[PDB]
C-alpha cells in the first residue's frame, strides 16, 4: 500500500463533566497488553470506499 | 480455579475471615498465583504474535495503464492516450463490555481488605480472559462482521472466507470471490500432506520459502504428538507419505541420526517470538499450544518480500477517557449499598487476509469455528 | 427539524428493568425507533412479540440515521446476540403505538356490477359488487406489478374486506366508482390504556392477547406500568 | 485480464479528481 | 523411535544412553541430535534417558 | 494545437537494427517437424510491445 488514509479522532471539542461517566484506567491490569497493542480507527478519507 | 459464579450483591454471609480453628482464609487468595502466571505468560505471547495496533492503508487495485507508440508518416498524425486508477479500504469493529461489585454497608464494616482487593484481581483476570477470547475469535470465527463509522456501514473481515475483495492474481494463480483461508483436511487424522496443503493457501499468494516468508504452525498437543512422527520417506496416517524430517529443537530429548545423510530440514531456534518451538518440518516453526483447540492448525507467516506482519488489528475508542481497562463509580454510593463499575471498550479486524490459514481435521463437511473462539459463545476462553 | 422518535425519559435499571441479548436479528426499516412489546424464547434471549414466557416488558431498540434519513445497518444493539435494554418501570416519551405493514379497509358502495381498486396506482382488472374474498386477493394479485400472492392478506364479506400487508411499499386505493378504501391509522390518544400483542405490537385495543403495558397521561407520553403476562 | 488501450483527446469526464470522501487520486499515480 | 516394541506400541523417543554406558557405533558421524543425559540425577547413577 | 479548445503535442524516435556476425549466434526451435518459426512476440509486423 502507497499511502495511507489520515485519521482525525477529535472531531471538535468533548463535553464538560463527563469524566466521572468514564472511569479511571487502573494501570497494572493484565488486559491492557491488548490496549497497549491498539490504535485509533478514524480515518478522514475514503469511508464511501471500504470494500 | 473451578468454572463457579457467584454473583449478585456481597451481604454479611459471603464475608471471609479468620475460621474458629485459626485458618487466615483471607491469606489463601493469591494461592493460584502460579498458574495465573504460566496463563498470562501464554496469552501475552500469543497476543504479541497475533496482534498489531491499527492503521488505514489505501489498498492498492493492480490496473492495466497501457499505451503503444506506431510508426511515423511524413505527412498525418499519431493517436491519443489514457490511463485508469482504483483503490479501496478495510476497516475494524469496536464493542463494550462492563463488569459491576456491590457491597451491603454491613459487609463493608466487617470485611477485610484482601477480601475486596481478590475480587478486584479476579475482575482483572476475568478482563485478560476477555481481550485473549477476543484476539483468537477475530482470527478463528471465519463470519464476516458489520461495522459503522462517519455514517458508512462497512464490512469488517477475517481471512479470506469467500466474502470481500478477491486475492490479486500471483504469477498464474487467480482467485473467484469464494476463495478461502478455512478449510479441512479430509481425514480424521493429520498428515504430513496437510501440513504442504495448508503451507500452499499462503504460497498461493507468493508468501512463500523462496520470498523469505518465516512460517508459525500453532497446533495442539492432540496434533503435535502425530507430527513428531514424520520421518522422511516414511509412509503416516492415511497413506501420506513424509516430503521432510520433523527436527526437534534443541530443548527436545535426543534422537540418533537414523542415517549417514542427515535428516532433511533445519533445526529451528528454540522460541519463535516469545513462544517455545518443538521442531520443524519442512519451513514450518510448530509451536506446541493448548490455547489452540484440539483438531485445529494454524499456519502464520511473517516477513519475506511482502513483508507479512501480525494478522489482527487492534481498535481502541477515540476517546481518551474510553481506553484501558477503567474503574468506575457506581450509583450506590454509602448506605444501605455501595456499588461499583469495571469497563473495556475495544475491537478487532484483519487487513491482510491471506498472511494465515486455518485447517480444521476432520474427514467431511464444511469448516468449523471451535466454540470457545465462536463470536456468541460467551466472555471467557 | 421533521419527526420525533419514541425515546425512554425515565428508566432506572436496578428495579427489574433488564438487561438480555436479543434472540434474533431486529428490522431496522420495521422494527427500530419503536416501542416493542416483549417476552424471552426457550433461551435466555428476547424476542419481540410473545416468546416461551408470554410479553415481560417494553423494547425501544434507539438507532441512528444518515444526513439522507435511513438507517445505520452496522449497529451493535440490533442483532442476534446484541445486548439490550427491556422496561417493566419507567416513562417514554414521543410515545406512538406500534403497527406492522399495511392495512386498508375496502367498502362497496355498489349494489349491481364492478368495481376497480389501484395497487400502486395502476388498475385491477374488474371485480364484481359482489366478489368473494377470494377474488379480492385474486383481482389484486392479478397485475404485472411483481408483488404476487405472497405479501397480500384478505378477509371480509361482500359489503366490506381488510386488505393486510406485511410490506410498507404497497398502498391500495379506489380507482373507479362505487367502491371507498381507507387505509387505517394509529396515533396515540390522551388517557387510554396501551397494550402489548403477541406480534410485539402495542395498541390501545386488548383483543384476545393483550397484555396492559402502561397508561399514557397527556398522548406524547407513556407511564410504563407492565402487568407481565403469566400462565 | 487481457490489456486495453484508451487513445483519444483527453476530456472532461476523462479527469482523475479527488474523490467524494477525500482520496487524492492523483497522490497514487506513481503506485 | 518408531520401532513398535511390547504389546504393539510405537516409541515416540530412542532410549539415549548415559555417559557411563560401553561404546557404541552410530549410522552418523554426528550420533546424536542432542546431548546424552548427565550422568547421576541427586545422588543416583543414571543409565540412560527416555 | 496550443491553447484552446485543444493543446497537443508528439513524442518521437528513429532507429534501426541488423546483424553483421551472422555466424556468431543461433535459434534452435523445439519441434518435432516443418520450418523454424519467428515467435509472434517477436515477428516484425505483429505490434510495437514486448
Amino acid at each position: 500500500p502507497k499511502t495511507s488514509a489520515v485519521n482525525f479522532p477529535q472531531s471538535g471539542p468533548r463535553p464538560a463533566g463527563a469524566a466521572v461517566v468514564f472511569g479511571t484506567k487502573v494501570s497494572g491490569a493484565p488486559g491492557n497488553v491488548v490496549s497497549n497493542n491498539a490504535a485509533t480507527f478514524a480515518p478522514l478519507t475514503g469511508t464511501q470506499n471500504f470494500e | 480455579t473451578a468454572p463457579v459464579r457467584q454473583e449478585g450483591i456481597m451481604t454479611q454471609g459471603d464475608l471471609v475471615t479468620v475460621t474458629s480453628d485459626g485458618i487466615d482464609l483471607n491469606a489463601l487468595w493469591n494461592s493460584f498465583a502460579e498458574s495465573i502466571a504460566i496463563y498470562n505468560e501464554a496469552m501475552d505471547n500469543l497476543i504479541q504474535l497475533l496482534t498489531y495496533p491499527v492503521t488505514v492503508p489505501v489498498e492498492p487495485v493492480v490496473q492495466i495503464g497501457e499505451t503503444t507508440f506506431e510508426e511515423a508518416t511524413e505527412l498525418g498524425v499519431p493517436r491519443g492516450a489514457g490511463l485508469p486508477i482504483e483503490v479501496f479500504q478495510m476497516g475494524y469493529d469496536l464493542r463494550h463490555y462492563d463488569k459491576r461489585n456491590a457491597y451491603s454497608w454491613m459487609f463493608l464494616a466487617d470485611a477485610d481488605g484482601r477480601q475486596v482487593e481478590a475480587i478486584h484481581d479476579a475482575v482483572l483476570w476475568a478482563d485478560k480472559r476477555l481481550v485473549f477470547r477476543k484476539v483468537m475469535e477475530a482470527l478463528f470465527d471465519n463470519r464476516t462482521r458489520r461495522a459503522n463509522i462517519r455514517n458508512q456501514a462497512y464490512n469488517v473481515y477475517p481471512l479470506y472466507n469467500g466474502d470481500g475483495v478477491p486475492p490479486p492474481r500471483f504469477k498464474n494463480n487467480v482467485f473467484d470471490e469464494t476463495h478461502s483461508h478455512y478449510v479441512i483436511s479430509h481425514n480424521s487424522v493429520v498428515d504430513s500432506s496437510d501440513l504442504e496443503d495448508l503451507m500452499e493457501l499462503l504460497a498461493e499468494h507468493g508468501y512463500s520459502p523462496q520470498a523469505g516468508t518465516q512460517f508459525l504452525l500453532l497446533a495442539n498437543k492432540a496434533e503435535t504428538d502425530a507430527i513428531r512422527q514424520f520421518r522422511r520417506g516414511v509412509v503416516n496416517n492415511n497413506g501420506a507419505t513424509a516430503g521432510y524430517d520433523f527436527i526437534p529443537s534443541p530443548t527436545q530429548p535426543a534422537m540418533m541420526l537414523p542415517n549417514a545423510e542427515g535428516l532433511l530440514g533445519n533445526q529451528p531456534a528454540p522460541t519463535f517470538g516469545g513462544l517455545a518451538v518443538i521442531g520443524s518440518y519442512g519451513f514450518w516453526n510448530i509451536v506446541e499450544e493448548d490455547y489452540i483447540p484440539p483438531g485445529y492448525l494454524v499456519g502464520v507467516g511473517y516477513g519475506g518480500a511482502f513483508n507479512l506482519g501480525n494478522p489482527v488489528g487492534l481498535r481502541q475508542h477515540a476517546n481518551p477517557a474510553m481506553q484501558g481497562l477503567r474503574i468506575i463509580a457506581g450509583n450506590y454510593q454509602r448506605y444501605p449499598l455501595v456499588d461499583g463499575f469495571y469497563a473495556r471498550s475495544f475491537g478487532t479486524g484483519v487487513r491482510q487476509r491471506g498472511g494465515a490459514a486455518i485447517m480444521q481435521i476432520k474427514a467431511s463437511g464444511a469448516y468449523e469455528c471451535p466454540p470457545i473462539y465462536k463470536k456468541g459463545g460467551g466472555f471467557l476462553v | 427539524a421533521l419527526k420525533t422518535k419514541p425515546r425512554w425519559d425515565k428508566y432506572d435499571g436496578y428495579v427489574g428493568n433488564y438487561r438480555g441479548v436479543l434472540g434474533e436479528d431486529i428490522d431496522l426499516d420495521t422494527e427500530a425507533n419503536r416501542v416493542l412489546a416483549v417476552g424471552t424464547n426457550s433461551n435466555g434471549a428476547i424476542v419481540v412479540g410473545a416468546g416461551q414466557t408470554g410479553i415481560k416488558g417494553l423494547m425501544i431498540v434507539a438507532v441512528g440515521a444518515d444526513i439522507h434519513g435511513a438507517m445505520l445497518d452496522g449497529g451493535i444493539n440490533n442483532h442476534a446476540g446484541d445486548p439490550q435494554d427491556v422496561g417493566k418501570h419507567g416513562e417514554i416519551t414521543n410515545f406512538q403505538p406500534t403497527v406492522f405493514g399495511r392495512t386498508f379497509g375496502v367498502a362497496i358502495s355498489a349494489t349491481e356490477g364492478n368495481v376497480k381498486l389501484a395497487v400502486n396506482g395502476v388498475d385491477t382488472g374488474n371485480i364484481a359488487y359482489d366478489t368473494s374474498a377470494a377474488n379480492l386477493k385474486s383481482g389484486i394479485v392479478a397485475v404485472d406489478d411483481g408483488f404476487t400472492a405472497d405479501d397480500f392478506t384478505v378477509t371480509g364479506t361482500a359489503p366490506n374486506f381488510t386488505i393486510v400487508t406485511t410490506r410498507t411499499d404497497v398502498t391500495i386505493t379506489a380507482s373507479g366508482e362505487g367502491v371507498t378504501v381507507t387505509e387505517a391509522t394509529s396515533v396515540a390518544a390522551a388517557g387510554t390504556n396501551y397494550y402489548g400483542h403477541a406480534d410485539g405490537t402495542v395498541n390501545a385495543v386488548k383483543g384476545s392477547d393483550g397484555v396492559y403495558v402502561g397508561h399514557t397521561q397527556e398522548a406524547d407520553r407513556l407511564i410504563v406500568n407492565v402487568k407481565d403476562e403469566e400462565d
